[PDB]
């Protein structure tokens, strides 16, 4: 009893994309099948629904650009995303709506990113300590697309590390920082290096952070 | 057109507690209310349908109650796996779908005031023409804090961005960063950069600052 | 021999939309302006005809169908619409010649059900009373309500304090057929 989604990716504004959802424990043509999305840090908004008898309905922010549809042959639900806008960036879910009995089979979620940015490796800057406990960190500025991972001293420093979620700037690029607290007494003795890895750009940076 | 209002946006509670979340509807929807759980990075699970029926596979500690406009999801003993976000759905006029805005369950914990550090721009960065100034608020609880940037005592607005961690697996505290982004040309036009933090565990605001070139 | 429009409009009990009532009207005279000039209906749109000429026309048979429905659902009682009521409860043909009359019914109707589950859309003037448990999977349901196994009718929760959109409305659909047979319903 499962829904398997697929077909998300990066596209650029005004582009096109096609999401697919394959069903195991029920018949898609016998059911209300709904498409629901969730933007970064927001709630679940409705997108599209197909009725068992064929009728389709759409969220007002979406009419005339998306198409819900289905092939009976495969229990597969489809969403055709045309004229994409950055607006539409979110995780998309299919779900079977049993109405009174609730939305009971949900997809894993597939991620749809709409942006005109170019993939760019970050510039790593030092967040240098200052003049009992002392904080230092790195600033991972101006990168795209999303996945960036940060470690310290190739892994041998985990206590007091906080790597923050990324923020999306007006430029369409992400920033984040990771910070760490250490004894002030160690400041000049122990070397603190941060290790940044942005895989979409094949970037790997080590940056020493020193008073 | 049928608007859902989840009532505590954030509810902090402890393992073992009887936690009651509420939901609220714009119209009497009888008992056509559903209830959902979503852990971060995962998809939603249906817990309770028809206001009070328990979904199969839902644990026994989950119970629904309500008719009309007011509803309740109740957990009788919170287990660690239940810290998550709970959404309600109406199923009364459903071709336009509406969900509640969420209630997040945090871990209750004693108040902790934050450690505040301000970081000047690197000289590396200034070569590129851009100056970003960082303020850390480290290991505090409750999540609610206010950060105010002052440049030469001029409150800033619209040139700030901030990010917050999830509750720490060991402290149960939060940590926050704020980044004040401006041009090298403007940066060098001003001397005192400052960070004013307000928080429930601080008696008065704490202000960390630096003087450009010192 | 006046037509019993009274017995359908001013009736005490109306039917749920899924099991709508049909009154056939035959061998009588019909003032269609005791109805149009009343200012007591909120919706009264006519499709194959114009109410002014209705007292100047004769029809082989007239059918009056009646039911209750939500205010936001009266919009579906038109030709060419979709939605849960149009699809699974009461369907008007694309080539419809008749009149659709509704009025707000909160004072009398604030039980009524509608069909939520069907595998295919209803044909025009089809009436499905079936209460078979609905099969949403490949497993048979066996009168048993559970997973993939849903009761097909759900209740309008008609509650007086809701906005007009979710309040009960009473509807009469007047269907006007001309056949190659002696007309029996003559407006005059």
């Amino acid at each position: 009893v499962q829904l398997v989604e697929s077909g998300g990716g990066l596209v650029q504004p005004g582009g096109s994309l096609r999401l697919s959802c394959a069903a195991s424990g029920f018949i898609v043509s016998s059911n209300y099948m709904t498409w629901v999305r969730q933007a970064p840090g927001k709630g679940l908004e409705w997108v599209s629904v197909i009725y068992s008898g064929g009728s389709t309905f759409y969220a007002d922010s979406v009419k005339g650009r998306f198409t819900i549809s289905r092939h009976n042959s495969k229990n597969t639900l489809f969403l055709q995303m045309n004229s994409l806008r950055a607006e539409d960036t979110a995780v998309y879910y299919c779900a079977r709506d049993a109405q009174n009995y609730g939305m009971d089979v949900w997809g894993q979620g597939t991620t749809v990113t709409v942006s005109s940015a170019s993939t760019k490796g970050p510039s790593v800057f030092p967040l240098a300590p200052s003049s009992g406990t002392a904080a230092l960190g790195c600033l991972v500025k101006d990168y795209f697309p999303e996945p960036v991972t940060v470690s310290w001293n190739s892994g041998a420093l985990t206590s007091g590390v906080h790597t923050f979620p990324a923020v999306l700037q007006s430029s369409g690029l992400y920033s984040l920082s990771s910070v760490v607290t250490v004894p002030s007494s160690s400041l000049g003795t122990q070397t603190y290096i941060c290790n940044v890895n942005h895989k979409p750009s094949n970037t790997k940076v080590d940056k020493k952070v020193e008073p | 057109d049928i608007q859902m209002t989840q009532s505590p946006s954030s509810l902090s509670a402890s393992v073992g507690d009887r936690v009651t979340i509420t939901c609220r509807a714009s119209q009497s929807i009888s008992s056509y209310l559903n209830w959902y759980q979503q852990k971060p990075g995962k998809a939603p699970k249906l817990l309770i349908f028809a206001a009070s029926s328990l979904q199969t596979g839902a644990p026994s500690r989950f119970s629904g109650s309500g008719s009309g406009t007011d509803f309740t999801l109740t957990i009788s003993s919170l287990q660690p796996e239940d810290f998550a976000t709970y959404y309600c759905q109406q199923s009364y006029s459903t071709p336009p779908y509406t969900f509640g805005q969420g209630t997040k369950l945090e871990i209750k914990r004693t108040v902790a005031a934050p450690s505040v550090f301000i970081f000047p721009p690197s000289d590396e960065q200034l070569k590129s023409g851009t100056a970003s100034v960082v303020c850390l608020l480290n290991n505090f609880y409750p999540r609610e804090a206010k950060v105010q940037w002052k440049v030469d005592n001029a409150l800033q607005s619209g040139n700030s961005q901030e990010s917050v961690t999830e509750q720490d697996s060991k402290d149960s505290t939060y940590s926050l960063s704020s980044t004040l982004t401006l041009s090298k040309a403007d940066y060098e036009k001003h001397k005192v950069y400052a960070c004013e933090v307000t928080h429930q565990g601080l008696s008065s605001p704490v202000t960390k600052s630096f003087n450009r070139g010192e | 021999n006046l037509c019993p429009f009274g017995e359908v409009f001013n009736a005490t009990r109306f039917a749920s939309v899924y099991a709508w009532n049909r009154k056939r009207i035959s061998n009588c005279v019909a003032d269609y302006s005791v109805l149009y000039n009343s200012a007591s209906f909120s919706t009264f749109k006519c499709y194959g005809v114009s109410p002014t000429k209705l007292n100047d026309l004769c029809f082989t048979n007239v059918y009056a169908d009646s039911f209750v429905i939500r205010g936001d659902e009266v919009r579906q009682i038109a030709p060419g619409q979709t939605g849960k009521i149009a699809d699974y409860n009461y369907k008007l043909p694309d080539d419809f010649t008749g009149c659709v009359i509704a009025w707000n019914s909160n004072n009398l109707d604030s039980n009524y059900l509608y069909r939520l589950f069907r595998k295919s859309n209803l044909k025009p003037f089809e009436r499905d009373i079936s209460t078979e448990i609905y099969q949403a999977g490949s497993t048979p349901c066996n009168g048993v309500e559970g997973f993939n196994c849903y009761f097909p009718l759900q209740s309008y929760g008609f509650q007086p304090t809701n906005g007009v959109g979710y309040q009960p409305y009473r509807v009469v659909v007047l269907s006007f057929e001309l056949l190659h047979a002696p007309a029996t319903v003559c407006g005059h």
